[PDB]
C-alpha cells in the first residue's frame, strides 16, 4: 500500500441500474452469471430457482424446487447445468439442454452432514462443494460418491472460490481461518489468519495470485499466495454490518463489496480509497457477480429485487 | 366572504401532510391515499368558484346563462361529497372483515380489490349523479347563490333516493364498529393481557369515526326527508365539508400527533 | 422483433401466470418451527431438517423440525424469520437430571433480534412422571430457594412462570403455556388464531 | 517466500496492463454497451 501512492487514484464512480428483474416473492441468497455474459439464475425461497436473460429482463425457466431453503446456486461453464443446495444436505443438479421441453433433476449428491453453503462447477462432471461441518468435497456427477474431502479446520467452511486456471481453490471459514487446498493431491497448503471474526465471502483476484476476504466485523482484506501475509484492509469509520458477498473486476482495479448497512459499496482494490456507492437497495443484499466480460454487476437483496447495474 | 378561503386552507393543508406521509411508506395505506386524493382534488375543483363568485357580487343566473355551470356545481359536490362517505364505509367494513373472520382476509385480499370495490365506488356513485343530466332532477341554486343542489319540485325520487343511498354508508359504518367492538371485547373478556390494550386503542379509534360521521352528515341527511315531506340549509353543507376537512386528520394523524 | 420475440414473451406471461398462481398458493399455509432442546412424541401426535404437513379445520399448515443439522445457530437463523409461531417444547420431567440449559436456550431464542413479532407457543411434555417424581423426592434442589412447597400444583406453576419470565422486554409476543395432556392440536389451532387476528388489526392498521 | 513488494510490484502490473479493457473505470460509449 505504501508503494502505489505515486499512481493517480480512479475520481469516482457512477452507476445506474440499467435494469430491474422483478418476480421473486421471497429473499435472494444467490445469483451466477453464465460464461454467456447474458444469462443468471437466482435462487430464492419461494422454492425458485429461476433463470434469467438479462438483456430482454423475461423468464427462460422457473425451475422448481423440492426443499425450498436454498443457500447457494451455481450456472455451469458448458451452459447445461444448475446447481442448487441449502438446509438439506442435498446438492441437486438440473441439466437444461434436454430433449424434451420440461426441466428434470440429473443427480441428488448426498452425502454431506452439515448444510451447504456454496458449490462451484470445474466441467460437466466436476463439482465442488462446501458445507458448514468443516469440510469441503469434491464430487463425481455420474458415480455419486465423493472423490476427494477436504477436513482441514474446526469453523465451518463459508464461501469458495476457485481460481482461474480451476486447479486449486481457497475456502474461508467460521474461525477466521483462510485456507489454500489443491484438488489433485486433497490437503491445504497454506492457511491466512489476519481476521478478527469470521468470514462470509471470498473471491480470487483475476490473475490467480491473489485474493480477498470479506469478514463480519465490517472489514476487507487482500491476501497474497505467495508473500503469505496480509496487504491492505478496507474499512471505514462509519460501518458496524457485516460483508456479505465480494466480488472483483476484470483489470482487477474494482473490489464491490455487498455490506449489510442495505448498500452495496465500491473499493479502490488498490489504494484503499472508498470510489462510490451502489445505494438505493431496500434489505440487506447478499449476492453479487460481475460478468465474465465484464459489463455489469447483478445485486440480489433480500427486497425481491435483482438489480442489474451499469 | 371568509368562510370558503377558511376551507380551502385548512383542508388544503389538512390534506397536503397526508398525500406526502403516505407517499413514502399494506392494504390500508392505498385505501387512504385514495380517500386523501379524492377528499383533497374535491376540496381544489370546488373552491375557485366560490372564492370567484363572490369577489365580484352578481347573482350566479347572470354569470351562467343556459344553466351549465350550475349543472357543473351540482354534480361535483353529490360526486365528490357522497364517496368520501363511501371510502370511510369500505374501511369499515375490511376492519370488521378482519376480526369476524380472521383467515377469509388472508386468502382473498391482497391489494387486488383495493383498487376494485376502491374505484368501483366512484362509478356507483356515478350512475346517479348524471340523472339531472338525462333529465330527471334538478341542480338549481340555492339561497346564498354561490352553490347548487337538489330542487324540492319525479324529482322527489332523486330527493328521497338521495336521502336512502346517504344512509346506507352512515348506517354501514355504525354496524360495523359496534359489530367490531362487541366480538372485540368478548373475546378479550374470557382470558385467564397485552390483548387488553389492543382494545383500548382500538376503541378510541373506532369511536371518532363514529362521532365525526354523526356531528357532520347528521343534519344535512335528516332535513331532507323532511323537505321531501331558511338559514339552516346553510350551514347544512358546512358542516357536512367540515367532515371532509378532518376527514385527513382522523385516520392517519391525530394518532401520530399526540 | 421478429415472431421469436414474441414467442418468448408469450412464454414469459405463461410462466409468470403460473408463478404468482403458485406464490397465491403458497401464502395460505402457516409456516411454523419445531425448536426444543420430547418433540419426537409431539410430532407423533400431532438428514437435514423435516417438514410435517397435517391439517386442522380447513387449515393445513407446514411445521419444521429442525434440530439434526447441529452445525450453528448463528448462520441459517435468519432464514426463518419469516415465520407464524414456533413450537417449543421442554419436558419439565429433568429438573434434576444432570433445566438450566433449556432455560439458557429459551433465553437466547426469546430475546432474538429476528424473532421480535413471533408469539412462542410452549409446551411442557411430561407431567405423569413429574407428579411421580415429585410425590417421591422434592424439587428444592434446582435452585436452593426454588419452592415453598413441595405439591404438584405449586411447583408446576412455578417452573410455568419461571419460564414465561424470560421474556425480556417485549410487550409485542405472548407466550401460550400448555402442559400436553383432541385437545393437544386443539391448542395451536386456538393460538395460531389469536396471532393471525393480531396481524389483521395490523394489516388494516388499527393500532 | 518472496518479497511483499515484489508481490506489490507483480499486482500493480497487473493492474496498469489491462486499464484499457475494464468497462467499470473507463465506460464504453452506449453505441456498444448492450444495456
Ligand atoms: C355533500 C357536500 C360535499 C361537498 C364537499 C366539498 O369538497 C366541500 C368543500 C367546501 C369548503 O369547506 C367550503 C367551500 O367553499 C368548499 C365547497 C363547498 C362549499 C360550497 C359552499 C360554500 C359556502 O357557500 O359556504
Amino acid at each position: 500500500s505504501q508503494i502505489t501512492n505515486n499512481i493517480d487514484p480512479v475520481g469516482r464512480i457512477q452507476m445506474r441500474t440499467r435494469r430491474t428483474l422483478r418476480g421473486h416473492l421471497a429473499k435472494i441468497y444467490a445469483m451466477h452469471w453464465g460464461t454467456d455474459s447474458r444469462l443468471l439464475v437466482s435462487a430464492s425461497q419461494d422454492g425458485k430457482l429461476i433463470i434469467w436473460d438479462s438483456y430482454t429482463t423475461n423468464k427462460v425457466h422457473a425451475i422448481p424446487l423440492r426443499s425450498s431453503w436454498v443457500m447457494t446456486c451455481a450456472y455451469a461453464p458448458s451452459g447445461n447445468y444448475v446447481a442448487c443446495g441449502g438446509l438439506d444436505n442435498i446438492c441437486s443438479i438440473y441439466n437444461l439442454k434436454t430433449r424434451e421441453g420440461n426441466v428434470r433433476v440429473s443427480r441428488e449428491l448426498a452425502g454431506h452432514t452439515g448444510y451447504l453453503s456454496c458449490c462451484r462447477f470445474l466441467d460437466d462432471n466436476q463439482i465442488v462443494t462446501s458445507s458448514g461441518d468443516t469440510t469441503c468435497a469434491l464430487w463425481d456427477i455420474e458415480t455419486g460418491q465423493q472423490t476427494t474431502t477436504f477436513t482441514g479446520h474446526t469453523g465451518d467452511v463459508m464461501s469458495l472460490s476457485l481460481a482461474p486456471d480451476t486447479r486449486l481453490f481457497v475456502s474461508g471459514a467460521c474461525d477466521a481461518s483462510a485456507k489454500l487446498w489443491d484438488v489433485r493431491e486433497g490437503m491445504c497448503r497454506q492457511t491466512f489468519t489476519g481476521h478478527e471474526s469470521d468470514i462470509n465471502a471470498i473471491c480470487f483476484f483475476p490473475n490467480g495470485n491473489a485474493f480477498a476476504t470479506g469478514s463480519d466485523d465490517a472489514t476487507c482484506r487482500l491476501f497474497d499466495l505467495r508473500a503469505d501475509q496480509e496487504l491492505m484492509t478496507y474499512s471505514h469509520d462509519n460501518i458496524i454490518c457485516g460483508i456479505t458477498s465480494v466480488s472483483f473486476s476484470k483489470s482487477g482495479r474494482l473490489l464491490l463489496a455487498g455490506y449489510d448497512d442495505f448498500n452495496c459499496n465500491v473499493w479502490d482494490a488498490l489504494k484503499a480509497d472508498r470510489a462510490g456507492v451502489l445505494a438505493g437497495h431496500d434489505n440487506r443484499v447478499s449476492c453479487l457477480g460481475v460478468t465474465d466480460d465484464g459489463m455489469a454487476v447483478a445485486t440480489g437483496s433480500w427486497d425481491s429485487f435483482l438489480k442489474i447495474w451499469n | 366572504v371568509a368562510f370558503p378561503i377558511t376551507m380551502l386552507l385548512t383542508g388544503f393543508v389538512g390534506n397536503a401532510l397526508a398525500m406526502l406521509l403516505v407517499s413514502r411508506s399494506k392494504s390500508f395505506l392505498l385505501c387512504i391515499g385514495w380517500l386523501a386524493l379524492t377528499d383533497l382534488v374535491g376540496q381544489l375543483l370546488t373552491t375557485p368558484v366560490v372564492i370567484v363568485v363572490y369577489l365580484s357580487k352578481q347573482r350566479w343566473e347572470h354569470i351562467d346563462p343556459s344553466g351549465r355551470l350550475c349543472t357543473f356545481f351540482g354534480l361535483t359536490m353529490t360526486v365528490f361529497g357522497l364517496s368520501s362517505l363511501f371510502i370511510a364505509s369500505a374501511m369499515a367494513v375490511e376492519r370488521a372483515l378482519a376480526i369476524r373472520a380472521p383467515h377469509w382476509y388472508a386468502s382473498h385480499m391482497k391489494t387486488r380489490a383495493t383498487r376494485a370495490v376502491l374505484l368501483g365506488v366512484w362509478l356507483a356513485v356515478l350512475a346517479f349523479a348524471l340523472l339531472p343530466v338525462l333529465g330527471v332532477g334538478q341542480y338549481t341554486v340555492q339561497w346564498p347563490g354561490t352553490w347548487c343542489f337538489i330542487s324540492t319540485g319525479g324529482n322527489l325520487f332523486f330527493a328521497s333516493a338521495f336521502a336512502f343511498l346517504g344512509l346506507l354508508a352512515l348506517t354501514v359504518t355504525f354496524s360495523c364498529n359496534l359489530a367490531t367492538i362487541k366480538a372485540l371485547v368478548s373475546r378479550c373478556r374470557a382470558k385467564a393481557a397485552q390483548w387488553g390494550r389492543i382494545t383500548t386503542e382500538t376503541a378510541i379509534q373506532l369511536m371518532g369515526i363514529m362521532c365525526v360521521l354523526s356531528v357532520c352528515w347528521s343534519p344535512l341527511l335528516i332535513m331532507m326527508l323532511k323537505m321531501i315531506f331558511c338559514n339552516f340549509f346553510l350551514i347544512a353543507v358546512r358542516l357536512a365539508s367540515l367532515n371532509q376537512i378532518l376527514d385527513p386528520w382522523v385516520y392517519l394523524l391525530l394518532r401520530k400527533i399526540l | 422483433l421478429s415472431a421469436e420475440d414474441k414467442a418468448a414473451v408469450e412464454r414469459s406471461k405463461m410462466i409468470d401466470r403460473n408463478l404468482r398462481e403458485d406464490g397465491e398458493k403458497a401464502a395460505r399455509e402457516v409456516k411454523l418451527l419445531l425448536l426444543g432442546a420430547g418433540k419426537s412424541t409431539i410430532v407423533k401426535q400431532m438428514t437435514g431438517i423435516v417438514e410435517t404437513h397435517f391439517t386442522f379445520k380447513d387449515l393445513h399448515f407446514k411445521m419444521f423440525d429442525v434440530g439434526a443439522q447441529r452445525s450453528e445457530r448463528k448462520k441459517w437463523i435468519h432464514c426463518f424469520e419469516g415465520v407464524t409461531a414456533i413450537i417449543f417444547c421442554v419436558a419439565l420431567s429433568d429438573y434434576d437430571l444432570v433445566m438450566h440449559e433449556s432455560m439458557k436456550l429459551f433465553d437466547s431464542i426469546c430475546n432474538n433480534k429476528w424473532f421480535t413479532d413471533t408469539s412462542i407457543i410452549l409446551f411442557l411434555n411430561k407431567k405423569d412422571l413429574f407428579e411421580e417424581k415429585i410425590k417421591k423426592s422434592p424439587l428444592t434442589i434446582c435452585y436452593p430457594e426454588y419452592a415453598g412447597s413441595n405439591t404438584y400444583e405449586e411447583a408446576a406453576a412455578y417452573i410455568q412462570c419461571q419460564f414465561e419470565d424470560l421474556n425480556k422486554r417485549k410487550d409485542t409476543k405472548e407466550i401460550y403455556t400448555h402442559f400436553t395432556c383432541t385437545k393437544n392440536v386443539q391448542f395451536v389451532f386456538d393460538a395460531v388464531t389469536d396471532v393471525i387476528i393480531k396481524n389483521n388489526l395490523k394489516d388494516c392498521g388499527l393500532f | 517466500r518472496i518479497k511483499v513488494s515484489k508481490a506489490a510490484a507483480d499486482l500493480m502490473a497487473y493492474c496498469e496492463a489491462h486499464a484499457k479493457e475494464d468497462p467499470l473505470l473507463t465506460p464504453v460509449p452506449a453505441s456498444e454497451n448492450p444495456f
